């Protein structure tokens, strides 16, 4: 048995979902990554 | 160490090697803030569901250790009342 | 950003997560340390 806040993880949700991404950012991370690997 | 015992152990030594390699790299990304920079939200997202899926599974197992050391202690005591008194 | 109320929240729950187990672990050592004791 393991006690966990439910509401905390889904609150932890709603934040992530919320927060958006600046698109020009978003793709310098991948580009980024694409060199990193290869 | 019968096969019940070493296939928990083995199954139990998997999960928390990936346990202890999920927080390590969630922990370095919130660590700097150019760190975090060089991840998206969503990728939390998915470490936050990805670190829990495998808590579940490290509770789970550490919860059927507790049964078996407690069978184990029961047998244990059982023999001891048979041959000890 | 990262957001820091956002990052309370999670080291929180990643807390909670580990005083779960811990607490679980601590009932394995009872159990064994009681084994000595009969």
């Amino acid at each position: 048995s393991y006690y966990i806040d439910a509401d905390l993880l889904r609150e932890i949700k709603q934040h992530l979902k919320q927060q958006q991404e600046g698109l020009s950012h978003l793709i310098s991370i991948i580009k980024d990554d694409l060199e990193d690997i290869k | 160490p019968a096969d019940y015992f070493r296939i928990l152990v083995q199954q139990f030594e998997v999960q928390l090697q990936q346990y202890r390699q999920q927080i390590e790299e969630l922990e370095n990304h919130l660590a700097t803030q150019a760190n975090n920079s060089h991840i998206t939200p969503q990728d939390l997202s998915m470490a936050m569901q990805k670190i829990y899926q495998t808590f579940v599974a490290l509770a789970a197992q550490l919860q059927s250790i507790h049964e078996n050391v407690k069978v184990l202690k029961e047998q244990y005591l059982g023999y001891r009342k048979m041959f000890l008194g």
